[PDB]
């Protein structure tokens, strides 16, 4: 899946 | 209370070893212990809580998905089986984190920067859970995760610069939340613009410290926008 | 056995799913598992084996030196409890596997291929072990390396080419003991350098395919001849 | 700590 930016680390 | 008998600033102490070891399980562990203690979350302890159960529940999102694309992919039980092993392990996850919020975290923060982080943090649990939802009550978490990011907007746009980052987050996030969740790309682009050029136009009264701090979270509202326009 | 109840085909799938992911200590539960079936593993099942059993201890080994340097520069009790904990788990983990090669892996084991295998993992599981190890037993854990060694050493030498990628790991792994397990580092070039000499003048015997899986290995101990030499 | 290159995943 084309995941969003989200906040704090982008740990997926 | 696995984590009981240690000192409550051992647990922080640890949380930080933990951190810089790359040991998530163990630095979400040592913070819910730390908040068990029953005393209110310093700035920097809440964001040892937030930054140790992201990466926990980041793992485990990423699993869900790889899991999930192969289970649609073969549409014997065992890729079913094996995909709602992990997520009754993320909804765990969300269930213990949204538990710390509710007992006692969310009662006791009165100051706008800690009840707003608790608030977004509750939205994005239930997010998480929205994420894997497919029965009666994804209306409901739905409603939850929604309910907890608008309180915290109402708090933010009243408590807070348009350049607080916290404040930032919390738009970011309830924007992928409008974009994915509630299937409302219009409201999604609205708020991640709307924040951007607010923020944008609050920028002169900062430090540069704090204009750094401020500037890397527009960029992300700034990659949201790209995709989605 | 929490697998007990499970097929051994469930979990061998369930490993390969959990490889997917990237859930190494799902895939290590699942292919102790299958191990505790009682019946031999494939060539594939065996390096299901150790790629799950590989990472998990990659991550308590990274982690565990992380925290070993944090508590020599430290050099309160929180910075020593904790890389414990980690040491502990650790050594669980090499335990564990140790477990499940004396049973009853390695008895079982009559050809080259297998028995060469898991008597490398031995060795491999008690270097893991030596390199955490300060007290009364080192000597032993790194004489119990360097006979499980020794032993697929005899082995491979006496039944399997010099290009064998099996063979050529075992030679690196060996050299990196002696190297910094024995402080033999004499000894970890000489073996280093005999094993990529004798395997390129074996090249001329191989496949396309079976180049590739030789000359990956022989780049190996390239890097640490380099390093070393 | 240098680490060598040792058999199979640099998971450390
Ligand atoms: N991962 C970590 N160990 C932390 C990250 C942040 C953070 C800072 C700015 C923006 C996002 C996160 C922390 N906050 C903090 C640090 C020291 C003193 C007061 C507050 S701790
Ligand atoms: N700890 C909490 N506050 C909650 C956890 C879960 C949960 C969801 C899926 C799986 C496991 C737990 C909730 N579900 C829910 C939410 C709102 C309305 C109706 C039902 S609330
Ligand atoms: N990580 C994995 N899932 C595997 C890696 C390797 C491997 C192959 C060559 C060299 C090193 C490892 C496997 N062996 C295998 C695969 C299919 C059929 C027979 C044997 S499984
Ligand atoms: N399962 C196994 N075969 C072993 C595990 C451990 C162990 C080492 C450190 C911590 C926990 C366990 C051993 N120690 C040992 C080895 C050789 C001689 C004397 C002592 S043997
Ligand atoms: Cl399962
Ligand atoms: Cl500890
Ligand atoms: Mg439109
Ligand atoms: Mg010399």
């Amino acid at each position: 899946k084309l995941m969003f930016k989200t906040e704090g680390p982008d740990s997926d | 209370g696995a984590m009981g008998s240690m000192e409550r600033a051992s647990l922080i102490q640890k949380a930080k070893l933990a951190e810089q070891a790359e040991r998530y399980e163990d630095m979400a562990a040592f913070m819910k212990g730390a908040v068990e203690k029953g005393e209110e979350l310093s700035c920097e302890e809440r964001n040892l809580l937030s930054v140790a159960y992201k990466n926990v529940v980041g793992g485990q999102r990423a699993a869900w998905r790889v899991l999930s694309s192969i289970e649609q992919k073969s549409n014997g039980p065992e890729v079913r089986e094996y995909r709602e092993k992990v997520e009754t392990e993320l909804q765990g996850v969300c269930d213990t984190v949204l538990g710390l919020l509710d007992s006692h975290l969310i009662k006791e923060a009165g100051d706008a920067e800690s009840r707003v982080f608790y608030l977004k943090m509750k939205g994005d649990y239930y997010r998480y859970l929205a994420e894997v939802a497919t029965g009666d009550d994804k209306k409901r978490i739905i409603d939850s995760a929604r309910s907890a990011y608008q309180e915290a907007m109402d708090i933010s746009k009243k408590e807070m610069p348009p350049t607080n980052p916290i404040r930032l987050g919390l738009a970011l996030n309830f924007s992928v939340f409008h974009y994915e969740i509630a299937n409302s790309p219009e409201e999604a682009i609205s708020l991640a613009k709307t924040t951007f050029d607010e923020a944008m136009a609050d920028l002169h009264t900062l430090s540069e410290d704090s204009y750094k701090d401020s500037t890397l979270i527009m960029q992300l509202l700034r990659d949201n926008l790209t995709l989605w326009t």
